[PDB]
């Protein structure tokens, strides 16, 4: 029976196509087939200003978008040698981690539904709604928020964001525990997930499975730790880990990651005092809007910046970052033009997938669904 | 070559080099306002300032790299902290009094100020200090704004940075000081007491201005610089075929600009070329018409092909006339030629065909006219072949083609000094009136129509000319390598043309032949001229005809079947024509032309709104079906195969083609048609008044025919009836009437009358 | 500024007698293809006069593609509604109620009237 | 001081006078420029009595014979000036409180201005 | 690549196309309909490029309701592609200005541009 | 019989359908996750089927890749007949911000669109507006800007084939 | 420490070394030594194969040795047996008229999909691969999309009355080989970098 699990049906999530080579109730090998979401950013973006690209960055991993935003912003800033303000950096860690909580909330919502049953999608959705309301409050958008800038960030935080982040930072510890309460003591799930989904660290390394589905099999590698960037270097930081990589452990690890993320939120929230928000170098940052009515240089630079944009030095650059899906980063070749010569995006979700024909090899069929949800893909990242 | 080192790199570079050019030649850069390609550098805006060494021995004060000569083994510094600081400084001085118009400015995306400011400006002082754009916190210079200088040109005195580029240009290149600065200090400004902006070259200053002070009124407030689809093409309005750029956005022609092509036109266009674009996107015919009930009806291409099969069903193949446009593509000329080979016919011709083929004479290159020892001129360069005026302005000042750098043409040519002295002894000019250029012609003479032939005879030496013509003879004698320039009167009269051909053959001397037809020499070269029987473009000879222009009414009158392929709709056709069809302008065409210098030029198509228009290639191909013949060409590419087989060179290649045959025609002197720059089909919009017809007569004979100084007189020519303001001129020969030949009908002598 | 190239502006010259904007220049056409539009607000952010500023309406779902390319006169501060909303409210004659409320409107939107909070 | 405000009000005043001389003689007046600090003022507040920075009187040919301007709301050493094109003629109006609008120590009345404008038209104006 | 037909003349073009296809089986061919303007099919014009895979064929913009009796011609065109077993229909959107220039380009270039821009489409909309 | 030909009966069934409008979601990109919000608030809709067979309304939510088009084609064809198509977001409706080789520049190419819903992503409540549209559209209560009343089902208008 | 042992090895064998002061480091091996040297690289202790990034330099303002160039990213995981944290790029240039290159599939199974992508988007064929099938671009897509000679494939954005925009004719932004809209570009617009 080479069973053909289709592109979008039946609930093989996110438009993947799977040729499950399978006789009986097991799984021989799944021959994965992708490419159904291929939008072609790496080409499109060669045709957009470095500013213009910041609208295309959130759009690939749309769950943890700000990791895209962060990675790209950073690689460019590096390449043009820009200096990001501390409060902007702090906000960027807050947003990154908040967007992470959003993404994770989604991952376990879908996971619990995928095999097993319906109810807990909703509570995760409630907390996610409080997070999305936070994002709307600060960026005016739910996601794909055009906020981060090569200098820094688009504008400052409104009065109302701080109070609301606390509210969710208050319920979440009790809240994350409630999700945990159901799961860690897994009723059926234990006899459903504990055995399934085999991950040898050596093959994870051989096939290159980086993304936090790696630490669930007992390899300790986090980009916020191993290659620190935005001042994660300076936080009280716990990295959850798994024993032997199954479905269950992956699944709980990310839940621990949620309270630790919340602890980073609280921690960063503590260290935040008033100041400016983006690198004032006019080559890098469009002028203050108020003096467009006074200065010649202002107007010239405004016009120029928003039409042509800016030209970074000839050079190639890359910086690594941590998403809720793993190693993410932008490989930016600039030719000294207003638009990048080329942007190849290192897609965590793309390399992470070489280990599914491995992962679900010999597993069950009902489980072959669960074992997919447990690997947490996002296809925008994959196809791309 | 002189050995120079700029920053980290070394360059070979010829001795008279501008330091600026040696800079850019090394692949570096430096702010540039006052200096301009083909203009005298004068360290004026003082932007180009760099450092120079001469042994490590640095000079005390900075060299303007634009006005500094280069010396052997010289060093040039452009990136030093102190240099960049100084550059930023001059930029700040320039920005000091400026208006604040970028969003609302037509100079939009491409402003030498905007770009230089964003390149070199705000030097890095030493952290995330909060810095200031602007130091000066006082009131700016405020003057007159948005002031029309001419129907074609608008002036903002606030934007002007007082580089010298426009005034400099006016004195040096066209030679009409219709522009200069007024007061002094910071109060200085551009104005004119010659109000019209008289020169027919006035619009180039719009291109030159590093800022938006001088802008192009015909294209004011249309789209922003980036927003246009820009179609590089060549201008088919006359035989010199300047490079242009046809800006169109959403199907309509916004703006024509100069395309630099140093071999022929340099960085310059003529006013008629550039502002005379009003009509091409304006009022034009978008469907085929047929005659049904004594009148015309809008029809399918199909129904008109039925009509076309029908009208030619009864027709024998030698009764058909084949007639093309003065601007017809080499592909169109060639396919028409091959189809009339196939379909045996004695009469095919083109609109500006001259009694004597421009092929009689060896084509001369422009730079040949730079190198020549003498220039003998008969005809008017300004009106017949307009930018020739400007190359003769180079010729006269002894200028010669520059050494070619890595950034190409030099930015500050050390060779052009400001306010240059002009030789009057290098050329002799003979025109039917006192020509504009007669200023620079020591040997110069106002003759009358059809008198060319006798000057030319005098030059051959078969008789004795006036004081002037003997001086001219003698100077062309002593001329070691002269060029002979010949107009309509020369080329439109067999004998004159032959004497030219003769004189210019005897002394090995090339010719620049100004045809009333643009693609004349190439269309000749594709073999489109009348045959034995000989109905010519203006002759009512054929029984059935195809016409790519609008003929004398005396030609149409009589014919059995007539089919016209136009762009706009003519009144002369709805009373005489059986089938009309849409054609693209040259702006929107694709195909080749041959220069009066023998060079082949590309027409790319502009995304103008053609409607359902089609190139003549397709039309001819389709007209051959109703007649039985299957055509060799259909499309542009196959046309390229057959052209290439026909051995027409690569574009920018010269095509060598001589010819020894004349078709003479008597010329009936009552009225002369003054060859004019402005073309008849161009009088729309602001080109409305400028392309007006004129009738010139000597005030005495004017008085005799009762013709007052301001009057719009009705005139009839065999070429149709035209109204013309009446201008009195004392350099015009008595007893003649010059009527503006706003077509390629120029230089013809005709019967006619001033109707009342 | 537009990454989706969704904004078409045909420009124009102010009439001295009866002016439109504060310069010598104003916008003869302003079209935005909502279907092309990605909603960055890079347009607003690029805008020098604080002319173009994204609003509050979301009830713009409509049946026809070309009904979705909004013009200037559908976007001015005085207008209350989206296209299908307003069109329903005319074909009904029952006034528009937007399905939203805000604590207040931004300083940049000044003049834009909305249902707010308990400010009303 | 708040002399600034009375200055802008007086500037409006001078503009009014220009408009009048314009209609009177059947010779063109032109509003040349508005305030960047109004145009490019976005949400930012604007209290000034008009939004107009630069104006002129042009002849038949549109070449101005008289020019007049006031400082932007935000500039140091605020003045209102007059200039006669081509004639090298520059005048500086201040405002002394209680007295009125003055050029240095000399009062600038409407009349003085009308005379200056007529001399201007008759001399300088081409048509 | 071959080029047949002429711009804006529906019935002649249809008759010629019918002539040129023959007994060719189209099961592995790809059919590209080149048009300007996504939304309005009512005033649309259509050109067609057929990539058979063993050779290519161009028709200019002679099809659609834009020209008289043109709609019935486009409809019968698509019907006829469908009968020979053509399945894969694509829609390509060009600027009106492009349409003339596009078909005057050399075969290879025009074909790569067309395959790059073309959108998979239901054959039914042209019926 | 398609819901038609008694003034009482057709209106009755037409409400039946409009209020019953049974979305069959066809998720693509981020737009699909923006419809998973819509699932929460919902109240004629959000029971699925999910299986195409069982549903009238097809919701195209996300960028539709060119390689993905023939698939969505059959899913639409493999729906029962009285069926409607909602097009969600810029990528679907027009080509969106990705104007290129990869993506269908209007989904209306492959499936007959009933209702379009702009935004990137559109707020969920806009999609409610669109299903109220389509609700009230199949009631035959819907008009365009030209003055015309709109048909209950588009794809009662394409030629199948 | 494992990185030092790589650079020290490359200097002796005449392998050129690229460095930007941003903290990114390359090592370019010739085609010959590539397969074996990199085998030695996994053998050198390199756990993880991060990337295969294909580059088409056709439109890059300066020339490079060959048109296409591929970069592999080799690492040794820091939380493993004895992980340095040593990560680095290995670049290999590839001829235009010869899109060959050995897979490291034997070595890393990471090499499996990534090398396939680089095959799909650029014409580059990877030797010894278990399966080189087209990955991303539509089945019937002809050619290789992300290489510069291949059209981005834009469609006009559409407005009301005959009004269109052609993005590529609308673009304000300039590329590296773009002149700009004045006579030339100098300064910041020929490339800029702030100094920290
Ligand atoms: S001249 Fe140049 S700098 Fe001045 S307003 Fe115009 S575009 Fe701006
Ligand atoms: S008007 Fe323009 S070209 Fe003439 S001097 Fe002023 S800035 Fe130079
Ligand atoms: S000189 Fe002749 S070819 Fe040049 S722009 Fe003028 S009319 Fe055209
Ligand atoms: S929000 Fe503005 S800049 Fe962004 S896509 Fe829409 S119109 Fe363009
Ligand atoms: S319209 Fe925006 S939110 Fe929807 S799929 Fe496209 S990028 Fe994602
Ligand atoms: S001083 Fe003007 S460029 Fe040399």
């Amino acid at each position: 029976m080479t069973l053909n699990v289709g592109p979008q049906h039946p609930s093989t999530h996110g438009v993947l196509r799977l040729m499950v080579t399978l006789s009986g109730e097991e799984v021989l090998e799944v021959v994965p087939h992708i490419g159904y979401l291929h939008t072609g950013f790496e080409k499109t973006m060669e045709h957009r200003t470095y500013l213009q690209n910041i609208t295309y960055t959130p759009r690939m991993d749309y769950l943890h978008s700000f990791a895209h935003d962060l990675a790209y912003a950073l690689a460019v800033e590096k390449l043009l040698g820009a200096v990001v303000p501390p409060r902007a950096e702090t906000i960027r860690v807050i947003l990154n981690e908040l967007s992470r909580l959003a993404s994770h909330l989604v991952f376990l919502g879908t996971g619990l539904l995928d095999l097993g049953a319906l109810t807990p999608f909703f509570y995760a959705f409630r907390e996610r709604e409080t997070i999305l309301d936070l994002f709307e409050w600060v960026t005016g958008q739910r996601f794909h928020h055009n906020y981060i800038r090569i200098g820094g960030v688009k504008e400052d935080l409104p009065e109302e964001f701080v109070p609301e982040l606390k509210k969710l930072l208050e319920v979440l510890p009790h809240r994350i525990d409630e999700y945990e309460a159901l799961f860690a003591e897994s009723p059926i799930f234990y006899e459903r997930a504990r055995g399934v989904g085999v991950i040898p660290p050596e093959v994870a390394i051989d096939l290159g499975l980086t993304g936090g589905s790696l630490r669930a099999s007992g390899v300790n590698y986090d980009v916020r730790k191993a290659y620190p960037y935005s001042g994660y270097e300076t936080y009280t930081f716990d990295v959850p880990l798994g024993e032997r990589g199954d479905v269950f452990d992956r699944m709980l690890v990310r839940i621990r990651e949620m309270r630790e993320s919340v602890k980073i939120i609280k921690q960063a929230l503590e260290r935040l005092e008033p100041g400016p928000v983006r690198d004032p170098n006019p080559q890098i940052t469009p002028p203050p809007r108020h003096l467009l009515e006074t200065s010649m240089e202002a107007v010239i630079y405004h016009f120029k910046h928003y039409t042509e944009g800016f030209h970074p030095p000839k050079g190639e650059v890359y910086v690594p970052t941590e998403s809720a899906r793993g190693e993410l980063g932008y490989y930016i070749v600039s030719d000294g033009g207003s638009m990048p010569y080329r942007v190849k995006v290192r897609a965590p979700s793309f390399v992470n997938l070489q280990s599914l024909p491995y992962a679900c090899k010999g597993e069950q069929v009902p489980d072959m669904v669960a074992i997919i949800a447990s690997l947490d893909p996002v296809m925008g990242d994959v196809d791309r | 070559m002189v050995r120079v080192k700029v920053n980290d790199r070394i360059v070979e570079v010829p001795p008279g080099t501008s330091v600026m050019d040696a800079v850019f030649h090394a692949g570096y850069d430096v702010p540039l306002f006052c200096s301009e390609k083909h203009l005298s550098p004068i360290g004026a805006c003082r932007m180009c300032l760099v450092r120079i060494g001469l042994p490590i021995q640095w000079q005390p004060k900075l060299a303007a790299s634009c006005v500094t000569a280069v010396a052997d083994g010289m060093v040039v510094d452009t990136l030093s902290d102190v240099v960049r600081e100084a550059q930023a400084g001059m930029v700040e001085f320039t920005l000091l009094n400026h208006p604040l118009d970028c969003p609302t400015c037509d100079k939009g995306g491409a402003c030498e100020l905007q770009d230089r400011t964003v390149e070199y400006g705000l030097y890095e002082k030493y952290p995330l200090e909060l810095p200031v754009y602007t130091r000066f916190e006082f009131t700016r210079r405020h003057v007159d704004k948005h002031h029309p200088l001419s129907p074609f040109v608008i002036l903002d005195r606030e934007r002007c940075i007082h580089c010298k580029r426009c005034v400099r240009y006016f004195e040096e290149v066209p030679g009409d000081e219709v522009l200069d600065f007024i007061e002094r200090g910071v109060h200085t400004f551009i104005g004119t007491m010659d109000f019209g902006l008289p020169s027919g070259f006035s619009g180039n200053i719009t291109d030159i201005c590093p800022v938006g002070a001088l802008l192009d009124l015909t294209a004011r407030f249309r789209a922003r610089n980036w927003e246009m689809e820009e179609t590089p093409t060549t201008c088919a309005l006359c035989p010199v075929g300047c490079g242009i750029t046809a800006d169109t956005r959403s199907g309509e022609l916004l703006r024509i600009r100069a395309r630099e092509v140093p071999e022929v036109n340099e960085i310059w266009i003529c006013d008629a070329g550039r502002f005379g674009h009003e009509w091409a996107d304006q009022n034009r015919l978008k469907t085929p018409l047929v005659r049904k009930e004594g009148r015309l009806v809008e029809a399918t291409w199909e129904e008109a092909f039925l009509a076309l099969k029908e009208g030619l069903k009864e027709a024998r193949g030698e009764e058909v006339g084949l007639y093309l446009a003065h601007d017809a593509t080499l592909e169109e000329g060639l396919l028409a030629s091959e189809l009339a080979k196939a379909l045996k016919t004695p009469h095919l011709d083109f609109q500006g065909r001259t009694a004597a083929p421009a092929s009689l004479f060896p084509p001369a290159s422009l730079e040949d006219l730079l190198q020549a020892d003498f220039a003998l001129v008969l005809g008017d360069p300004t009106e017949e072949a307009p930018i020739l005026h400007l190359r003769l302005s180079e010729f006269v000042r002894d200028l010669k083609p520059p050494h070619r750098y890595n950034h190409g043409t030099p930015f500050a040519d050390l060779q052009i000094k400001e306010r240059m002295p002009r030789r009057t002894d290098k050329m002799a000019l003979f025109a039917p009136y006192r020509a504009p250029l007669m200023k620079w012609a020591a040997i110069h003479e106002v003759h009358r129509p059809g008198e060319e032939r006798e000057i030319l005879l005098a030059l051959l030496g078969d008789k004795e000319g006036s004081e002037m013509v003997a001086k001219a003879k003698e100077a062309w004698e002593k001329a070691k390598n002269p060029v002979l320039i010949l107009g309509a009167g020369v080329l439109q009269d067999t004998v004159a043309a032959e004497r030219a051909r003769l004189l210019a053959e005897r002394k090995g001397a090339k010719v620049l032949a100004m045809t009333p037809a643009a693609n004349a020499r190439g269309l000749e070269a594709m073999g489109v001229l009348p045959g034995a029987k000989g109905a010519s473009w203006d002759e009512p000879g054929a029984l059935y005809a195809y016409y790519g222009f609008v003929p004398p009414e005396e030609a149409l009158k009589g014919k059995r079947f007539v089919v016209m392929h136009l762009s706009h709709l003519h009144p002369l056709a709805e009373r005489y024509a059986h089938v009309v069809l849409p054609a693209p302008t040259f702006y929107e065409k694709r195909g080749h032309l041959v220069n009066l210098e023998g060079r082949v030029l590309p027409l790319s198509p502009a995304p103008i709104e053609n409607g359902e228009a089609e190139g003549a290639l397709q039309v001819l191909a389709l007209l051959a079906e109703a007649l039985g013949v299957r055509p060799p060409f259909r499309l542009h590419l196959e046309a390229q195969k057959a052209l290439k087989a026909r051995k027409v060179p690569e574009a920018m290649g010269r095509l060598s083609f001589r010819l020894k045959e004349l078709r003479p025609k008597e010329r009936k002197g009552a009225f002369y048609l003054r060859p004019t720059m402005w073309k008849a089909h161009q009088a729309v919009g602001k080109a409305q008044e400028a392309a007006r017809a004129e009738l010139w007569a000597h005030p005495e004979t004017a008085r005799a025919e009762a013709l007052p100084e301001g009057a719009q007189v009705a005139v009839e020519t065999p070429f149709g009836r035209v109204e013309a303001r009446v201008v009195h001129r004392e350099d015009v020969p008595k007893g003649h009437l010059y009527l503006s030949a706003l077509g390629p009908a120029a230089g013809l002598r005709v019967e006619g009358r001033v109707l009342v | 500024a537009c990454p989706a190239y969704a904004i078409y502006v045909e420009p124009a010259e102010n009439d001295p007698e009866n002016p439109v904007s504060a310069g010598e220049r104003y916008a003869k056409v302003y079209e935005i293809n909502m279907l092309r539009c990605i909603f960055c607000g890079l347009c607003e952010e690029a805008c020098p006069t604080g002319a173009i500023v994204l609003g509050y309406d979301f009830e713009m779902a409509d049946y026809e593609y070309s009904d979705l390319v909004y013009g200037k006169e559908d976007m001015l501060v005085d207008v209350v509604g989206t296209k299908p909303q307003r069109r329903e409210a005319k074909r009904t004659g029952k006034p528009v109620k937007v399905g939203y409320v805000v604590p207040y409107v931004r300083p940049e939107l000044e003049g834009f009237k909305a249902p707010t909070e308990g400010g009303k | 001081a708040s002399s600034e405000r009375e200055l802008y009000e007086a500037w409006v005043e001078l503009l009014s006078w220009m408009r009048e001389y314009a209609q009177a003689k059947g010779v063109r007046f032109e509003k040349e420029a508005d305030f960047p600090d109004f145009i490019y003022r976005m949400e930012r507040p604007y209290d000034l009595p008009t939004t107009i920075m630069t104006a002129s009187l042009s002849d038949g040919l549109g070449e101005p014979f008289l020019l007049a301007d006031v400082s932007p709301r935000h500039a140091k050493l605020k003045r209102i000036g007059l200039r006669l094109p081509r004639a090298h003629i520059h005048l500086h109006a201040h405002y002394e409180p209680g007295k009125g609008l003055v050029t240095g120590k000399i009062p600038l009345t409407k009349e003085r201005f009308f005379a200056l404008a007529d001399r201007a038209r008759e001399a300088l104006a081409f048509a | 690549m071959v080029r047949v037909g002429m711009r804006a003349a529906p019935r002649v073009s249809l008759e010629a196309l019918k002539a040129a296809l023959g007994g060719l089986k189209l099961s592995e061919a790809k059919v590209y309909l080149i048009t300007d303007w996504q939304d309005k099919r009512d005033q649309a014009r259509y050109a067609l490029l057929l990539h058979t895979g063993k050779k290519d064929l161009l028709v200019p913009d002679a099809f659609g309701p834009a020209f008289p009796g043109g709609e019935e011609a486009l409809s019968e065109l698509v019907g006829l592609l469908l009968a020979q077993g053509a399945r894969r229909f694509y829609e390509a959107v060009v600027s009106p200005g492009e349409m003339t220039a596009l078909l005057d380009l050399p075969p290879e270039e025009l074909l790569k541009r067309v395959m790059a821009i073309a959108n998979p489409t239901d054959p039914g909309i042209y019926l | 019989r398609e819901g038609i030909l008694f003034t009482t009966l057709e209106k009755l069934v037409a409400w039946g359908r409009s209020n019953s409008l049974w979305p069959a979601t066809f998720g693509l990109a981020c737009c699909a996750i923006e419809m998973m919000a819509s699932t929460d608030a919902r109240n004629d809709l959000a029971r699925f089927g999910a299986s195409p067979r069982q549903a009238d309304v097809m919701i195209v939510a996300g960028r539709l890749s060119k390689k993905m088009a023939p698939v969505m084609r059959r899913v639409w064809e493999q729906m029962p007949d009285p069926k409607w198509v909602i097009s969600m977001g810029a990528c679907a409706s027009s080509g969106g911000m990705f104007n290129n080789y990869a993506i269908v520049q209007n989904v209306d190419s492959v499936v007959p669109v009933d209702v379009y819903v702009p935004g990137c992503p559109p707020r969920p409540e806009a999609l409610i507006y669109a299903v109220m549209q389509l609700q009230k559209k199949v009631r035959g209560q819907a008009y365009n800007e030209r003055g015309e009343r709109l048909p209950p089902v588009a794809a009662w208008k394409r030629t199948r084939g | 420490m494992r990185l030092e042992r790589v650079l020290e090895e490359a200097r002796a064998k005449g392998y050129p070394i690229e460095d930007n002061g941003l903290g990114n480091l390359w090592v370019v091996l010739p085609r010959e030594r590539f397969k074996e040297e990199m085998a030695h690289y996994k053998a050198m202790g390199f756990n993880f194969l991060a990337d295969i990034v294909g580059l088409d330099y056709l439109t890059y303002p300066d020339p490079r040795p060959e048109r296409f160039a591929v970069v592999y990213e080799l690492v040794s995981l820091p939380g493993w047996k004895d992980g340095d944290g040593s990560r680095f790029f290995v670049r290999v240039y590839v001829p235009e008229e010869d899109p060959r290159l050995p897979t490291v599939t034997d070595l890393w199974g990471s090499a499996n999909f990534l090398e396939r992508e680089v095959y799909d988007l650029f014409g580059i064929v990877f030797e010894g691969h278990p399966d080189l099938r087209k990955i991303l671009t539509p089945e019937d897509l002809e050619g290789h999309p992300l290489r510069k000679d291949y059209p981005l494939g834009e469609t006009p954005t559409l407005f009301r009355e005959g009004r269109y925009i052609i993005p590529a004719e609308f673009r304000a932004a300039l590329t590296g080989k773009d002149p700009g809209l004045t006579f030339y570009k100098g300064g910041s617009r020929k490339g800029y970098r702030s100094l920290w």
